[PDB]
DNA sequence: ATCAATATCCACCTGCAGATTCTACCAAAAGTGTATTTGGAAACTGCTCCATCAAAAGGCATGTTCAGCTGAATTCAGCTGAACATGCCTTTTGATGGAGCAGTTTCCAAATACACTTTTGGTAGAATCTGCAGGTGGATATTGAT
DNA sequence: ATCAATATCCACCTGCAGATTCTACCAAAAGTGTATTTGGAAACTGCTCCATCAAAAGGCATGTTCAGCTGAATTCAGCTGAACATGCCTTTTGATGGAGCAGTTTCCAAATACACTTTTGGTAGAATCTGCAGGTGGATATTGAT
């Protein structure tokens, strides 16, 4: 007692974070005391918005465990996730839908 | 090799991208696209495996690979 | 060989105690915050070189939020980190 | 004590590695640069300068010019594949376009 | 007999497959596709098994998301049917070409 | 106050590549935008090399690979060769 | 009266401004549309000349190569009129608006 | 002192049909010199917001030409010659 | 839409197999207690250079008229691509056993950092230098109507 | 085909705004010295990887119909291009006025440094359950037809 996530309310590792910022920013570079903390409260921001999202989709469809597929359907359902990450998930697949001029 | 990538597979993709029907000439230009793709991604890869003095390609050397050219895959390790 | 598992899965637990995860929804997770983090750390790192400081601040942080996040993404960011902060000075 | 010998000298190059080497070191990249590390890269740097300006120069003459302008250099990058695939995020400032009218466009 | 008309068994294979996740093409063919392309810049190169995965998941991401393009630009055409054309015009939007 | 730039090397380059042609202001400008901007790829990529293969030194394979990952081709071989050349001929005292 | 057939113009005006490199954008009206945006940002910010200059130079750059895809996208639709369903394609495809 | 308004429309119809002459267009339909002005506005205030950003973070109330670049920089939109 | 008639989904289930969660080391690393240094904020202050005005010329936006031709429907059939059943097999699965190549230590000669003290290449500003922008022309297409 | 009307190509001209060259001061590379890391170069690990291989299990390739899609062809309403007069407003240039970059100096709040101890998180097996296999009984949902 008492670790610097603790002081900040946060789960996230404060520590850690500070460490990967003291890294490639050299020790000729400079780390302020609560960049640390303020980054790691939004990875901790970021990492709960898109679990809440996704794990309401895996009970949505009876599943206790969240997969790869209820977070790709959490991150383009919502707009600001999707526009965030343009990245490629991996087993997530693709939002089901098919365009209008393609049904009889 | 690359013909071992067959119409049906080709097909699935397709069907995922949400492609209702298509044209014969689909498949080999499908195969002439996925090629281009995988010789810069690989042609990366490799070269990340070499300044790391190693004979084996990881997946971190790909994601490396995927991630400077834009195309960012989460799950396998970065 | 480091990983955020532990602490991704600390969280789903405050926003859903009863769902558990995938090994490689975990790995997404993981991939996830690397990146974002990579992002917010190579923008407050340009951001401090801009201005000629040597030094990355919490500041440099919020303003790589602000460029980085499209919006209310980016209001409650903002808004935990200085609660985080806030917190953190007060001990 | 010796007679002052420039490192650019030393590399046979016209771009400066000294400054390079204070770029290296000011933008924090790594905790520590090696020596060839800053004549790498100003020598890879000044013949990447040196192709454009070839080209451009070229373009310049065939438009009968004694001095390079925007339009040379966008000339020269978009005519040029491994250019043009080198700076294809790139905006030239008053470079314009390669002239290009599509055939269905043209009169009968 | 039975017979399902053109256009019925296309619009539940979009739907199979737009539902799952599973790699749409056989490991092995693209394993050996892979392989070839790498030894024409390293013969022989040891690969990790998550290595040729990585490739796979993002060789498939790719071209699921031309073939959704290469659609738009078959229904801007007033077509259904995609064709080189539509592939084509796609890659060249996306500066691929 | 003074301001660095690559200016007066590029003309230098100029001169050795069209003794007779010149160059306009704006012009130059892009030029010195180009090599910041190269300079800011290269150093970029051979720092997350580095960082990747756990070195705290980028030397000049760090920074060789990063420009065959960034130069497309026949500009790689190319470069590779001026960059080579100029280390060999460096490290010759 | 001597009266040019539709298109023949507009072929010739093609060739006009792709041989030049010159802002096809009036730079006065451009300038109130910076500010105004701006400003809308923060109040009563200033300019440095070379940065509005800055933000033209993109802009049209932006539009003209909008204006490429754009057309691909109608002569695709076996169209020679552009129309604001193709400006709407090529940006989807770009992945600017979906 | 004056207020500005409606700016979007200082660019006039001649100068969007010359922007797309230079892209090569042979005909334009009348729907797409409003659809252009929505598409120009939505760059420049993404850009700017950007550049504002960055000149809010130096606490200057000038927007500098680097402002811009770093702002284009980022959204991929790299611009060459103005330092 | 009935009416009936196949072909597929598709959610009420189940039972282990295999993923997850839980466990327990124990080295890595965060935390701590001091001691010391230092980047950078702050308070001026000099001096760019930015905002706004003014006018005056004339380039060019604007609004109009009008018909050429294009986009939009519409029709039709030639032919391509979908649906299908049927054999053949390429891929898939699963050990067995080598092994090649990861990654891991523990030494020093080589390399790099960082300061001091001098030197000189690089810049700002002034002084020169001079393409070519912008003007003027015939010449050579190109175009669209008899 | 011919011409008339128009535009573009291309060469001419010069002077001045822009580009180049010159001039010295000085910021910052260079030379030289320690002090401090570092990355090979040995000599050693257990590990995912390669290779069959042995079949075998779904999965592709193949040929035959025919449904219906794509492309050609046709028609016409009306929108968009072309050409024109009109005169507004952008362009150009210069002026003030001064807001506010950017330089500069001081000196603490805020950083790094260091030698430790305390806490934590990565790891691999055991211990735990959760879905993935499938599998229906049963409406969808599609299809030919009255
Ligand atoms: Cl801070
Ligand atoms: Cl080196
Ligand atoms: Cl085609
Ligand atoms: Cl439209
Ligand atoms: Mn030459
Ligand atoms: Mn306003
Ligand atoms: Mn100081
Ligand atoms: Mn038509
Ligand atoms: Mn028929
Ligand atoms: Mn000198
Ligand atoms: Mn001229
Ligand atoms: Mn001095
Ligand atoms: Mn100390
Ligand atoms: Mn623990």
């Amino acid at each position: 007692a008492v670790s610097r996530s603790q002081r900040a309310g946060l789960q996230f590792p404060v520590g850690r974070i500070h460490r990967h910022l003291k890294s490639r920013t050299t020790s000729h570079g400079r780390v302020g005391a609560t960049a640390a903390v303020y980054s790691a409260a939004i990875l901790e921001y970021l990492t709960a918005e898109v679990l809440e999202l996704a794990g309401n989709a895996s009970k949505d469809l009876k599943v206790k465990r969240i997969t790869p597929r209820h977070l790709q359907l959490a991150i383009r359902g919502d707009e600001e996730l999707d526009s965030l990450i343009k990245a490629t998930i991996a087993g997530g697949g693709v939002i089901p839908h098919i365009h209008k001029s393609l049904i009889g | 090799n690359i013909q071992g990538i067959t119409k049906p597979a080709i097909r699935r993709l397709a069907r995922r991208g949400g492609v209702k029907r298509i044209s014969g000439l689909i498949y080999e230009e499908t195969r002439g696209v996925l090629k281009v793709f995988l010789e810069n991604v690989i042609r990366d890869a490799v070269t990340y495996t070499e300044h790391a003095k190693r004979k084996t390609v990881t997946a971190m050397d790909v994601v490396y690979a995927l991630k400077r050219q834009g195309r960012t895959l989460y799950g396998f390790g970065g | 060989k480091e990983s955020y598992s532990i602490y991704v899965y600390k969280v789903l637990k405050q926003v859903h105690p009863d769902t558990g995860i995938s090994s490689k929804a975990m790995g997404i997770m993981n991939s996830f915050v690397n990146d974002i983090f990579e992002r917010i750390a190579g923008e407050a790192s340009r951001l401090a070189h801009y201005n000629k400081r040597s030094t990355i601040t919490s500041r440099e942080i919020q303003t790589a939020v602000r460029l980085l996040l499209p919006g209310e993404l980016a209001k409650h960011a903002v808004s935990e980190g200085t609660k985080a902060v806030t917190k953190y000075t007060s001990a | 004590r010796a007679k002052a010998k420039t490192r650019s000298s030393r590399a046979g190059l016209q771009f400066p590695v000294g400054r390079v080497h204070r770029l290296l070191r000011k933008g924090n990249y790594s905790e520590r640069v090696g020596a060839g590390a800053p004549v790498y890269l100003a020598a890879v740097l000044e013949y990447l300068t040196a192709e454009i300006l070839e080209l451009a120069g070229n373009a310049a003459r065939d438009n009968k010019k004694t001095r390079i302008i925007p339009r040379h250099l966008q000339l020269a990058i978009r005519n040029d594949e491994e250019l043009n695939k080198l700076l294809g995020r790139v905006t030239i400032a008053q470079g314009g376009v390669l002239p290009n009218i599509q055939a269905v466009l043209l009169p009968k | 007999p039975h017979r399902y008309r053109p256009g019925t068994v296309a619009l539940r294979e979009i739907r199979r497959y737009q539902k799952s996740t599973e790699l749409l093409i056989r490991k092995l063919p693209f394993q050996r596709l892979v392989r070839e392309i790498a030894q024409d810049f390293k013969t022989d190169l040891r690969f990790q098994s998550a290595a040729i995965g990585a490739l796979q998941e993002a060789s498939e991401a790719y071209l699921v998301g031309l073939f959704e393009d290469t659609n738009l630009c078959a229904i801007h055409a007033k077509r259904v049917t995609i064709m080189p054309k539509d592939i084509q015009l796609a890659r060249r939007i996306r500066g691929e070409r």
